[PDB]
């Protein structure tokens, strides 16, 4: 009989790990999807200047 | 543990992305439907 | 510049300090979303998983190792977020070498701008008041509650210094695109220094509550090239 | 051809009420008290004509005349 | 002094505490007369102030 | 003690007070004072006869509140040991709030003193104000107040010791030595060169000492009701809470005066 | 430790003098993070027979089915406990169809 | 009878009076918000003809009625007076006679406020009554004088109430209740009372300075005379920032108690919870001038106030995580109080992130005196303190009154207020980032977009309030029939997995406080023989 | 939600007239002023919401 233990422990770990990973994409899409797009269109008008 | 957790975890991330997109993305509906 | 209908972001920058304001907000917002993504995810999972959980593990209270981490977990993100904040704060007060100073004194319900510099051949200060345009005389094509009859002109590529005060009550000089905001107390003279880098018109408003004419106090400002500023100040 | 008052030690901060006031006091003590030279007194004169609201000058001009000026010009 | 004979009176009185002492009638009756004038007179000037007439 | 007898008494040491009309009578007296004062400031009445009436009713109602407290502590005897600790603790929390009111007045003094305003002179005190001289007359008040703390101390211990001629004499000197402070302070106010209307300097000066002055008049009244209660055999040798809170009040009010003597008198000239 | 855990609830169940205590101990045994060993469950079944409560014996496997977290480990507990369960007479929920 | 309500000494009757005054002022103050939204629905003066006055006056009345007459008497005077003696185990408060004057001076303030509004001038100065605008030259009537007198009455009520709670907690506990072993709500009330005691006198000093300057000619803040209108800002906000914590700390105890009853597992790390609760109160006294960033302070003090205000997030975050750790393992019961608590956990964290975004002095030059700040503090006030007030009512009312409230009709109210308030207060952050200022009655046309959406959402919340009033009526009338039929839920804790239905009916309440063991409604004399603990 | 939106429109009828600047020809004319001054290089200055 396998001593099933710590089901909560790793379930806790994955929950916290996913939260940072899912929050990682949310944070990363803001920086490199939206915010980085804003900088490039900003620089183009200044580049023509 | 990979077999058991897969049946429950991965579907929820898809449901997760839906509700949070509703609470935060609702004003996008008003602007598109008729910014007019 | 002007606000836009159904707009959700900063007005287009025109000063290096507004870019830092824009840049700092995103770096903090880069980290606000991880915490927002963490608390909200744990909220959805716990609600869905353990609402359907009959048995409750009623002996989990101490958590020695976890408590140490999320006690110090915020303490580090506070450290990273606090570096660009401090450099921005201490480079906004660079008044080492400006080129021309403008005073902005507001009488209750309006503004009076006077240029204390004596570059003009008159040798006298140029002062003029700026009233809102009433709805009765709102000429066909003008902006409501935003356009005045007399404006203020500032050259481009110039280090300008602003000194503001008040006469009757507190009223604050404010132009969102440029990132300047000073209280303008009736007895003090607070100062800022901003550099503008592209021609255009910026509109701002009066922020501090000052009576019944609070809404009728716009601050129209536009930037012209260095020559055209000179053929404007002489004629005024 | 643009220039203005430079950064000043002792007055390095946003609040500038004293910087205006001292130039007015310094200017009158530059002239009435040992005004042997015209040129150095103009440094203050271009410094309070700048950075200072106009109506403060007329208020201080009446208070000086009447003898109720808080500053000690002499 | 009189505390012992005042203790026996305040206890076993079956009356409100401000009415137990035999000398209490001298303070209470003149008080309610002045009190009424104090909390009713300012209320008469309220409508006069709303209209703006200054006396 | 029989089980039947013990059930004919309270099972807890806390005091249950009967319903009383004074909490609301004082509440109505505070509205009349608030509503009459707001009118006489701008007219609408004509003379200041209603303000005096409101103050009289406010004071008289407060006297009848204190009149009930002494009755339930001396004749009904509802102040057990536990109740006496709460009253002392409540007064200690009340004097801390009183101190912090003064702390807001020292902050107002240091704001205009450390960096004097430009509409004033470049100095402090402002130009043309003859400030009170710390050595001639206020120094008499300083010695008087210190001696008050020395004569109320042995009046307190003589009451504990058991002799009433020294206890009664200590308060009598204490009362008259506080009245001398009030009359001497009255003399200086009517002989000062500057008024409350003399710019910012008069405002902070007369708000710190004036608030203390109004507190000294309330100290003499508190000392006066302890002389009536001691002479008529109210205060006992081991139970006097109305007197302990008076000794703390006069000792705390001497420290506040010493602080007002260093910054408003010495450091401000 | 797990062995200390098993040997101390093996003693708790042997001392349960009423139907309130049996339902109190089993709510403590299944409240821990670890799934109990099959030796623990056997003693719990004996306790229910001692206080004469059929429905709590049925809920033992119902508690285990949600607790064991594995479809084969429930069968693993099932096989070793066949003899004691059949001897006692406890029916499973699925077999009972209530 | 007159004696029972006019001569009250019982603390529970005073709590009921506090509650009753709170709802009337709550309805009065939430109609001014309706008129404000109707005036801001579209550009141009639509309903109020052109009067810029009677707009600022309405805003002042709304703010004062919502803060000083709804939250203060309900959380502190309503719940604190009724529940602190019962959970501690005291029969009543230490000073039962000043507890009545702590209440009866509140209706006088309402009279002073209404008669201030009815005088021809009015008080259009904001809830922060700044000296130069509210001086005698700009506000020349007796209006702001009467407004100031109301603040004194509220301050004296709060001070006398605060002194009562400190002495009551310190030496009126039962035979086993050591100061170390307290319910968390009592801890919140204790810390709140200590903040009030140290913060109120400075407000009183500043307000009386303003009064004397208007009528007694003292150059306290008059520019002509050497006065400084910025000293008033220091004096007021020294009571101001600590204040935003008197209105949320008792809101923390309610959430702490709610989430550990419908989730059947005790709170994760209680001693750290009380440490963090005390640290927020202690350290909030060191951050008051972040409300004064653009007033012209020194560069180095701005750095100090920026660094000290971010430390607030360290204990606060600890409370957010420890709330998410006590619900991880337990069994969750989704009732109305639990739905309010879960909504609070999300909305208050959304408000706090914007708050930490506002805490940087270099960024606040773009977000100050805009609708950004309004959207911020409407999350922690209208969604952080109001929600815990609704959760507390739905949590304790059947125990206090003895009348149930038709669950399914209350969850509708919850959803309506949720999706109504989110509509009002989420678009504000969009209006603030474009530079829309505060305290204006009419705005440039380009701002007409989100304002219409926010105005539509106010009607939803008003309808939810009307439904709540109907719920109150249906609770007081035929509320005894609600627990006979199947309209409401009777037990707040379902039986455990291996707990039979006939054993749950001998131990019905497994609670960690004396509140739920008392009869419904509790007796007038609750504790004859003292209760024993541990 | 239906009753709130329906009651919102009814009370809107008992209100004042709109501003004279919401004609969609005023808003079209507002753009020529902005476009000549180069109001927004990144982003727009449309000013049209009719
Ligand atoms: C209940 C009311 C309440 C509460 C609780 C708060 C809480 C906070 N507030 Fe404030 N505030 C107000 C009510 C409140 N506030 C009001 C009414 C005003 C305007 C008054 C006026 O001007 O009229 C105001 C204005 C105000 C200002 C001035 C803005 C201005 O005028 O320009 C600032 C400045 O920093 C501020 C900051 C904060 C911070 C940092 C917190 C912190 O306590 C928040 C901390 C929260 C979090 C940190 C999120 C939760 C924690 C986590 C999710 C853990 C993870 C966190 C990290 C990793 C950081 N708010
Ligand atoms: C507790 C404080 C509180 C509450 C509840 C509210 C509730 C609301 N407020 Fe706000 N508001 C302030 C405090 C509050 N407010 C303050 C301090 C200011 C600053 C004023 C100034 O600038 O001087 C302000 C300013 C303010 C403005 C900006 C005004 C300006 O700057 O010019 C607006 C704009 O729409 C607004 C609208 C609303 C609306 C629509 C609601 C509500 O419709 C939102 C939904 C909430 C409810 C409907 C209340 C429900 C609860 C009850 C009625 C109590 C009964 C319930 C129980 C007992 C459980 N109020
Ligand atoms: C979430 C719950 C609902 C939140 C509130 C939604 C409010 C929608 C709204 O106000 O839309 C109104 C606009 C009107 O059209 P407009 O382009 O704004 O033109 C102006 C017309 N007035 C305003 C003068 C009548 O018309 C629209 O744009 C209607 C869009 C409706 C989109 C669906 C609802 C929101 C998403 C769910
Ligand atoms: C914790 C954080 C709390 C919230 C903080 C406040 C939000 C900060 C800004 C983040 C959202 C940015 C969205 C991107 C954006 O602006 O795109 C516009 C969204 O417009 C819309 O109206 C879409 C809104 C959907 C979001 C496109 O449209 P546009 O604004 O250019 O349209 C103008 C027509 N005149
Ligand atoms: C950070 C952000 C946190 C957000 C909220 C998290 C809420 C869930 C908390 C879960 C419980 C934490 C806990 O104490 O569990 C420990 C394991 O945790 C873990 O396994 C977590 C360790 C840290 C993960 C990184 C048990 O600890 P234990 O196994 O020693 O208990 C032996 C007892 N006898
Ligand atoms: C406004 C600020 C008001 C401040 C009031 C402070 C009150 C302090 C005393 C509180 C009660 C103390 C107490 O129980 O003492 C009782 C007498 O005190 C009393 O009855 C003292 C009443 C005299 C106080 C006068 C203060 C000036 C009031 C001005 C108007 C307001 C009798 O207690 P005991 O233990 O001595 O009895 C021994 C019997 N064997
Ligand atoms: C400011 C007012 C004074 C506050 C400080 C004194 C409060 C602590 C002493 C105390 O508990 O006695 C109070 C009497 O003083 C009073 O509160 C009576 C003076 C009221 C002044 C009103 C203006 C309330 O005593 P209690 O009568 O509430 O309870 C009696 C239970 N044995
Ligand atoms: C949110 C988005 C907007 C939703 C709008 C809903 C309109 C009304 C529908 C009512 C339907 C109904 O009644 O739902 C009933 C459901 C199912 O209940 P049941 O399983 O007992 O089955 C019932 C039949 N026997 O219970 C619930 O709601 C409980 C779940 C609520 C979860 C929390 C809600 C509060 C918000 C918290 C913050 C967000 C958390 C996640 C963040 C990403
Ligand atoms: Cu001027 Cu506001
Ligand atoms: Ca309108
Ligand atoms: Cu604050
Ligand atoms: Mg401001």
């Amino acid at each position: 009989i396998a001593p099933i233990t710590g089901t909560i422990k790793r379930r806790v770990i994955m929950d916290i790990v996913l939260g940072f990973s899912l929050g990682g994409v949310m944070a990363s899409y803001w920086w490199w999807g939206f915010h980085m797009d804003k900088i490039n269109k900003r620089e183009k008008f200044y580049a023509e200047l | 543990w990979v077999i058991t957790e897969g049946r429950r975890l991965i579907p929820e991330i898809f449901q997760w992305s839906a509700v949070l997109s509703v609470c935060l993305g609702w004003p996008g509906a008003v602007y598109f439907f008729s910014k007019a | 510049d002007v606000p836009t209908p159904y707009a959700c972001y900063f007005q287009d920058s025109a000063t290096p300090n507004q870019e830092g304001i824009l840049e700092l907000h995103d770096n903090i917002m880069f980290y606000l979303l991880v915490i927002l993504g963490l608390v909200s995810w744990m909220l959805y999972t716990i609600v869905m998983t353990y609402s359907k959980n009959p048995i409750a593990y009623k002996y989990i209270k101490h958590g020695q190792t976890i408590e140490v981490i999320w006690t110090i977990f915020p303490a580090v993100i506070l450290l990273i977020i606090a570096f660009p904040s401090f450099i921005l704060l201490y480079l906004c007060d660079e008044v080492i070498s400006p080129a021309m100073t403008i005073k902005a004194i507001g009488y209750q319900w309006y503004w009076k701008y006077e240029y204390s510099d004596f570059i003009n051949d008159s040798g006298e200060t140029v002062e003029f008041e700026s009233y809102v345009i009433p709805d009765e005389l709102l000429e066909e094509g003008q902006l409501r509650l935003l356009d005045t009859d007399t404006s203020m002109v500032v050259p481009v590529d110039t280090h300008i210094r602003f000194v503001v005060t008040a006469a009757d009550v507190i009223h604050d000089f404010a132009i969102p695109s440029l990132g300047i905001k000073v209280d303008a107390t009736p007895g003090r003279l607070n100062q800022v220094s901003a550099l503008i880098q592209r021609e255009g018109v910026f509109y701002g408003a009066c922020s501090e509550l000052c009576g019944t004419g609070h809404a009728n106090m716009p601050i129209k400002i536009e930037a012209v090239s260095l020559p055209k500023f000179l053929e404007w100040l002489n004629e005024q | 051809p643009l220039h203005t008052v430079g950064f000043d030690a002792r007055f390095p901060q946003q609040n500038q009420t004293k910087h205006c006031w001292q130039s007015y006091v310094d200017y009158h003590k530059c002239v009435n008290m040992k005004g042997e030279d015209f040129a150095p007194c103009k440094v203050f004169w271009k410094t309070y004509n700048a950075l200072c609201p106009l109506d403060w000058i007329e208020k201080w001009d009446d208070q000086r005349e009447k003898g109720i000026f808080a500053g000690d010009i002499n | 002094n009189k505390v012992i004979q005042l203790q026996k009176i305040f206890q076993s009185s079956t009356k409100p505490l401000w009415w137990r002492h035999p000398r209490s009638a001298l303070y209470l009756y003149p008080f309610y007369a002045i009190f009424a004038v104090a909390v009713v007179t300012p209320l008469l000037y309220i409508p006069n102030a709303i209209r703006g007439i200054k006396a | 003690m029989t089980h039947l007898e013990r059930s004919r008494h309270q099972q807890h040491p806390f005091h249950m007070v009967m319903p009383s009309p004074w909490p609301i009578v004082v509440s109505f007296a505070l509205l009349s004072l608030a509503l009459s004062t707001a009118l006489t400031m701008h007219g609408y009445i004509g003379n200041m006869n209603m303000v005096y009436l409101a103050l009289f009713v406010l004071l008289t109602s407060s006297i009848l509140w204190f009149r009930d407290i002494v009755a339930e502590a001396t004749y009904l005897g509802d102040h057990t040991m536990a109740v006496r600790k709460g009253i002392n603790l409540g007064f200690l929390m009340f004097v801390l709030s009183e101190v912090l009111i003064f702390a807001g007045l020292f902050w107002a003094y240091f704001h205009s003193a450390m960096s004097p305003d430009v509409t004033l002179g470049a100095c402090w005190p402002p130009v043309g104000i003859e400030a009170v001289q710390p050595t001639e007359l206020p120094l008499l008040n300083t010695i008087i107040l210190l001696s008050s703390g020395a004569t109320v101390t042995y009046s307190h211990h003589a009451l504990i010791a058991g002799n009433r001629n020294k206890a009664l004499s200590g308060l009598l000197i204490t009362f008259w030595l506080i009245v001398i402070f009030v009359t001497c302070q009255y003399i200086e106010y009517t002989n000062a060169a500057f008024t409350i209307s003399d710019g910012v300097y008069g405002s902070v000066f007369y708000a710190g000492t004036g608030l203390h002055f109004l507190h000294m008049v309330m100290l003499a009244a508190m000392l006066g009701v302890n002389y009536w209660r001691m002479r008529n055999y109210h205060l006992t040798a081991g139970h006097h809470v109305g007197y302990e809170t008076t000794i703390i009040y006069t000792h705390v009010l001497d420290v506040i005066w010493l602080f007002l003597y260093v910054v408003f008198y010495w450091w401000g000239v | 430790t797990f062995e200390e855990f098993t040997a101390r609830y093996e003693k708790e169940f042997d001392e349960a003098y009423d139907l309130f205590e049996v339902q109190r101990v089993l709510n403590n045994c299944f409240s821990y993070d670890l799934v109990p060993a099959p030796a623990v469950i056997e003693k719990a079944l004996r306790a229910a027979r001692r206080v004469n409560d059929l429905p709590t014996a049925i809920r033992v496997f119902e508690a285990l089915k949600y607790k064991v977290e594995n479809e084969d480990q429930y069968k693993a507990y099932l096989d070793e406990l066949k003899d004691v369960r059949q001897e006692l007479g406890v029916p499973l929920k699925e077999e009972l169809f209530p | 009878m007159v004696q029972r309500w006019l001569y009250s000494t019982n603390a529970k009757d005073i709590a009921v009076l506090y509650f009753m005054l709170a709802i009337f002022s709550g309805m009065a103050g939430t109609a001014m918000s309706l008129i404000i939204r109707l005036e801001l629905a579209a550009p141009g003066s639509q309903y109020l003809h052109g009067n810029s006055q009677l707009f600022n006056v309405l805003v002042v009345g709304h703010a004062v009625l919502m803060i000083f007459f709804l939250v203060m008497p309900a959380l502190i005077g309503g719940f604190g007076n009724y529940l602190l003696p019962l959970m501690i185990g005291a029969t009543d408060t230490a000073f039962p006679r000043i507890n009545n004057i702590a209440f009866w001076v509140l209706p006088m303030g309402l009279v002073c406020l209404v008669t201030s509004t009815l005088v021809e001038s009015g008080a259009g100065t904001g809830w922060t009554v700044y000296p130069p605008l509210s001086s005698i030259q700009a506000h020349s009537g007796p209006s702001v004088d009467l407004a100031i007198f109301a603040l004194h009455l509220t301050s004296i009520s709060s001070l006398l109430g605060a002194i009562n709670f400190i002495v009551t907690t310190l030496n009126m506990r039962t035979n086993g209740m050591t100061m170390h072993k307290l319910p968390l709500f009592v801890w919140s009330i204790f810390i709140t009372a200590f903040l009030l005691l140290l913060s109120l006198p400075v407000l009183s000093a500043g307000i009386t300075m303003l009064l004397l300057d208007r009528n007694f000619n003292t150059s306290f803040f008059e520019v002509s005379g050497g006065g400084d209108p910025i000293l008033y800002e220091h004096l007021f906000w020294f009571f101001g920032h600590p204040e935003v914590y008197i209105l949320i700390i008792p809101g923390f105890g309610i959430i702490s108690h709610v989430v550990s009853t419908y989730s059947k597992k005790p709170v994760f790390g209680e001693i750290s919870m009380v440490y963090a609760m005390a640290s927020i109160g202690l350290l909030g006294f060191l951050v008051w001038s972040h409300h004064m960033y653009i007033v012209g302070l020194d560069a180095d003090t701005r750095a100090y106030f920026t660094s000290a205000t971010m430390i607030i997030a360290i204990p606060t975050g600890i409370k957010i995580f420890s709330w998410l750790a006590t619900i991880h393992g337990g069994s969750i019961r989704l009732a109305t109080p639990m739905l309010y608590a879960i909504a609070f956990l999300f909305l208050f964290t959304m408000g706090g992130l914007t708050g930490v975004a506002l805490a940087n002095a270099s960024l606040d030059v773009a977000f100050h005196d805009t609708y950004y700040v309004v959207g911020h503090f409407h999350y922690v006030l209208s969604m952080g303190a109001i929600f815990s007030l609704f959760a507390g009512y739905y949590y304790w009312s059947p125990q206090i009154l003895g009348l149930n409230y038709n669950e399914k009709l209350a969850q509708i109210q919850f959803w309506l207020i949720f999706i109504g308030a989110n509509v009002i207060f989420f678009p504000m952050h969009f209006l603030g980032i474009n530079g829309m200022p505060r305290r204006i009655p009419d705005y440039p046309d380009a701002f007409a977009g989100w304002n219409y959406v926010a105005s539509i959402g106010s009607f939803i919340a008003t309808l939810s309030l009307f439904l709540f009033i109907y719920i109150l009526y249906d609770q007081l009338v035929n509320g005894l029939n609600n627990k006979v039929n199947n309209k409401s839920v009777i037990y707040n804790k379902a039986p455990d997995f291996v707990e039979s239905n006939t054993i749950f009916n001998l131990n019905t309440v497994k609670s960690s406080s004396i509140e739920f063991l008392l009869t419904s409604p509790p007796a007038v004399h609750s504790f004859n023989t003292p209760a024993v603990q541990s | 939600l239906l009753f709130s939106v329906g009651l919102f429109a009814v009370v809107r009828m008992a209100g004042g007239q709109d501003a004279k600047t919401m004609n969609k020809e005023w808003q079209l004319k507002s753009d020529e002023y902005l476009k000549s001054k180069n109001a927004n290089p990144w982003g727009g200055y449309s000013q049209v919401q009719s």
